[PDB]
RNA sequence: CCCUAACUGGAGUCCGGUGAAGCUUACAUUCUAGUGCACAGUCUAGAGACCUCUAGGGGGAAGUGAAGACCCCGUGGAGC
RNA sequence: UGUUCGGGUCGAAGCAGGGCUGUGAAGUCCUGUGGACCGUUCACAAACGAAAAUCCUGGUAAUAGUAGCAGCAAAGCAGGGUGAGACUCCCUGCCGCCGAAGGGGCCAGGUUUCCUCGGCAAUGUUCGUCAGCCGAGGGUUAGUCGGUCCUAAGACGUACCGUAAUUCGAGUACGCCGAAAGGGAAACAGGUUAAUAUUCCUGUACCAUUUAGCGUUUAGUCUGACGUCUCAGGGCAAGCCGAGCGGCGUCGUCGCGCCGUCUAAGCAGCGAACCCCGUGGAGAGCCGUAAUGGCGAGAAGCGGGCGAAUCUGUAAUGGCACAAGUCGGCUUCACCCCGGGACCCGUGAAAAGGACAGCUAAAUGUCCGUACCGAGAACUGACACAGGUGCCCCUAGCUGAAAAGGCUAAGGCGUGUCGGAGUAAUUCAGUUAAGGGAAUUCGGCAAAUUAGCUCCGUAACUUCGGGAUAAGGAGUGCCUGCUGUGUAGACAGCAGGUCGCAGUGACCAGGGGGCUCUAACUGUCUAAUACCAACAUAGGAGAUUGCAAACCCGUAAGGGCUAG
RNA sequence: UGGAGGACCGUAAACGGUAUUGAUCUGCAAAUCAUUCGUGUGACCUGCGUCUCGUAGUGAAAUGCUAAUCUAACCCGGCA
RNA sequence: UUAUGCUAUCAGGUGGAUGGCUCGGCUCAAGAGCUUAUGAAGGACGUGCCAAGCUGCGAUAAGCCCGGGGUAGGUGCAUGGAGCCAAUGAACCCGGGAUUUCCGAAUGGGACCUCUCCGUAGUGAUCAUUCAUGAUCGGGAACGCUCCGAAUUGAAA
């Protein structure tokens, strides 16, 4: 079985659910945290410095 | 806070009527319980059963069924519908 | 006539048929056209202007002779044949069907006091070593050996 | 037939209102400056990111 | 296979409708030889060549596709 | 930009074309167009000059009215409508497709695609009046169906401890979640809409809790609660046959063919096997089974208790052309009940819940889902995609071993959405082919041969299991009349007659043998060029370690192996 | 009689993917189609759930697979 | 009437360059500078007569109340229809209040369920105090402090 167009017929499912904190498509729903804001693993917004360039 | 937004006026609801039964748009946060109080102290009707359902457009529709005969006419009388 | 589709939908859910099932009147195009709710379809039906084609079933007929001569034990030879032997006849049944006859046979005997326990218990222990071909077979050697207690 | 709970089903609903022409009263008050707006969508498509 | 023939259905061919993409500095009806970065439709000297269109298989355009994966080079990498 | 001097609605900038000057970079003027800004001196600045970067962005050609709209399901025609317009939309008939899937049900997913009306610019591989398209409006009703409840593998939270520290980390303790296919309190038939219906309505039921009265433990057990293979018995949905009745078809002759002849839950009644209890006393042996078996440690026989599916009645008036509606028989999968056996170096979940003491009445039963598709057009693969998800679970008659293949129902379709025309080469896929028969080719690649079933017969070699369907031979249809086995369904066999080139007549369906290499074998693999001799395997051997072990993970706290 | 086996044949059930080096190769398809084939009671196939991942995981081991990406994935950042 | 074509100009189509305009951007300077359990920021959903997006607002939902300024119109981006409000002083602006769904530090429990379960109506965790009470938590463009800590690269390796 091709992993191209035959595989991606079994994608009935999904990983990340809608986050209840930030709206975003991004709750993962095994280790039930958002990718986005940090939903589930943190009290606080999911940041780090590397989501923009270093300002200089 | 009231439950009860406004009478369904359709062709569907306003089939009701002719069975005793009067459709209401109702709050969607609100349940069973909450609707027949509603609906008991705005019309003093008693209140035999509630039906409800959510609808595609975000609303909860409630049928509400009367005890005393005519009363669905009485206060669709009452509101104007009739 | 504009479509006569929803018509015939509505027509063929009241008749509790197929779609094709669904006769049209060809003339009675704009009665039916101006019918919209299930009682209009319903007063169509009953007046027929619509009804319901009969089902065209399977006859079985011709199956029935050939059925008739099968039972007779033709049409049923080497050449028609098509299943091993064993499919045809399952060899399990065929054992439980002799040992069963035989079986009983021999209780029938043993009750109606014309077989002893004694040759009973050998006898039952013969047909379970497949000495019989059948009932009748039994008989012939009851009869051949004298086992019956005769009166 | 998937089986949403109350708060699928209102995002559902509102995506579903959503995909709604402009009204063509607003067109005609803007002077055809607003024909349209970024929710027209149709359900054979990408499918929603909302449920 | 000798050695191919006839026939069947779908394409193709012709008609109506619909309707893309890929090569393209330019010019361009060529052929021979020579010349030239030693493998030229365009240079040189000859020989040919009235134009347009259709069908056709692919000789040539060192046809098109892809900054050669072979070789070497780089005080370039990666894994082992 | 500073500064000097100006031009412009009596027409600035820009744009198209042109005149003149300048070696030139360029400048200026003219005509048209345009409608509000533009220059100039001396200086000063810069995000300051493009033909090139397989340059970037946008726009737009040639290709070209060309390829495609064929191959895996070659499907349409007549007549009548509608409409401005009809191969393509609607009706009737005819002719077709799928018919163990292209029908039916539904998960995930989709998310309004559902229904009605009104449209046709785009979408639809053509057209279109049609539409999953466009616009407007409408549509989803539950104590009993699911979720909800329970726990599974396994997550998550808090605490503790670690960590420089944390949103990081194993373990422990306590909690909590984790199944729309596991467990599980209870509802059926009919009707109703355009679209919902075990949800609304009619009829007839049932369950749970709380309350009130009437009575109370047996309490800790059982149940929930279980693997694979195989088989008996009983039942039954579907299926089939005969008779009556009621329709339809056929009717050149005949009297056949098809359809229907119905009936839920609930309630009440009976109860097969197993098991148990009381009698009984059975061996130079008896009793059983499909089979294994059983028996003085108590067989057969005889009584009793417990205990099914289903069946019978009632619900019986509901729906049916208020047409009939009455009967019998056979079989029964792939479903239900029940019991047996065999296998395991494999042992086949848990918990909620339920039962064991409840009866009568009244009240309560909230929340969420519910439309429709579920796929050759509603999902996913950018698509109305020949893939995948799902063939996931179901399926009528004949042939036949069969759910194969073929031909037909029901149901779904003529949309695996371009048509016409019939005339070249060539091409994709097929049918046939004299005589020869592998001479072809790297190589019999491709194609052809054989083919079902019954009977006869079957070699070398062998690990004694096999080789084996070896090989090689014969038969097979139809009709008439029968025989045997069996409770039956059926199965097996015989005699005679007879037609054809041909009787497994189509469909379906091995070609066979000999000698070598290699790996023992079934199995695994380069998703998308390698299905092999490679990997694995059982077998054989070696090594470490006595458990606070060997080996291994972690920074630690602490872990895997190890419930060993 | 019995009904064992990583037993046999065999399905366009399911799974796999031999050969045609066929069709297709701006495809129906960024791996599909036809025919022909292998397994088809078991080291079987498969739904849903759940866990294991980047010098890590997973692998009956091909450097195979880990979202069309694999001799060290992907995103952003170091980075102009 | 020489077709198919070729070259130049013109007219038109397509297209959106150029010019002109700009409520936008960017940079620099001067100020000002914390907020949230009295539930923030952020998100979801709802909210308009005809309303789909954005914006505002929160079931009192393009809004409600009071004081001041303003004064004749108003009804957001966004002059459409029809109404409504406003001299009882609206709109608008400044100040102060009220309302303020669900999620969210999110905090009665649980979240592949922005909802759901118990309802004994909710002080979740860690802490201080006498045990009335109180503190901490999340957010903020950069700046600040403490601790942990690469490689490309350069040295032409
Ligand atoms: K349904
Ligand atoms: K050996
Ligand atoms: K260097
Ligand atoms: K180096
Ligand atoms: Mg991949
Ligand atoms: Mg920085
Ligand atoms: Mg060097
Ligand atoms: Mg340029
Ligand atoms: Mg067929
Ligand atoms: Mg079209
Ligand atoms: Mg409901
Ligand atoms: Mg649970
Ligand atoms: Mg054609
Ligand atoms: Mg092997
Ligand atoms: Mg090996
Ligand atoms: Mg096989
Ligand atoms: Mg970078
Ligand atoms: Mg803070
Ligand atoms: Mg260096
Ligand atoms: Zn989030």
């Amino acid at each position: 079985m091709s992993k191209g167009t035959s595989s991606m017929g079994k994608r009935q499912k999904r990983t990340h659910a809608k986050c209840r904190r930030c709206g975003s498509v991004s709750f993962n729903v095994h280790t039930k945290q958002c990718t986005s804001c940090g939903f589930g693993k943190t009290s606080r917004m999911r940041t780090y410095k590397w989501q923009a360039k270093c300002k200089y | 806070m009231s439950s009860i937004n406004y009478p369904f006026v359709t062709e569907k609801a306003m089939m009701l009527l002719d069975e005793n039964k009067l459709q209401f748009i109702v709050d969607t946060r609100s349940n069973k319980k909450q609707i027949l109080e509603d609906v008991e102290k705005m019309y003093g009707f008693k209140v035999k059963s509630v039906r409800t359902m959510t609808t595609m457009k975000g609303m909860k529709k409630a049928v509400l069924a009367f005890e005393e005969p005519e009363a669905a006419h009485e206060i669709a009388t009452r509101i104007g519908l009739m | 006539m504009s479509d006569l589709s929803n018509q015939r939908k509505l027509a063929s859910k009241v008749l509790g048929c197929g779609l094709d099932r669904v006769w049209l009147n060809p003339e009675a195009s704009e009665e039916i056209a101006s019918a919209i709710t299930r009682e209009d379809i319903r007063g169509l039906i009953e007046e027929g202007t619509i009804k319901a084609k009969p089902v065209k079933g399977v006859s079985r007929g011709r199956a029935r002779a050939l059925a008739a001569k099968r039972k007779y034990g033709h049409c049923k030879g080497h050449g028609s044949r098509k299943g091993k032997k064993g499919a045809r006849t399952p060899k399990k049944e065929q054992w439980i069907k002799k040992i069963r006859a035989l079986r009983r046979r021999l209780k029938e005997l043993r009750a109606d006091g014309a077989l002893d326990k004694s040759v009973y218990c050998r006898l039952y222990r013969k047909a379970k070593g497949g000495e019989y071909r059948s009932v009748s077979h039994l008989n012939s050697h009851l009869e051949s050996e004298k086992l019956l207690k005769k009166e | 037939m998937s089986h949403n709970m109350k708060g699928q089903k209102k995002r559902l609903a509102k995506a579903h209102k959503q995909n709604t022409r402009v009204p063509v009263w607003v067109i005609v008050k803007t002077n055809r400056k607003v024909v349209s707006h970024p929710r027209r969508r149709h359900w054979r498509r990408r499918s929603l990111d909302v449920k």
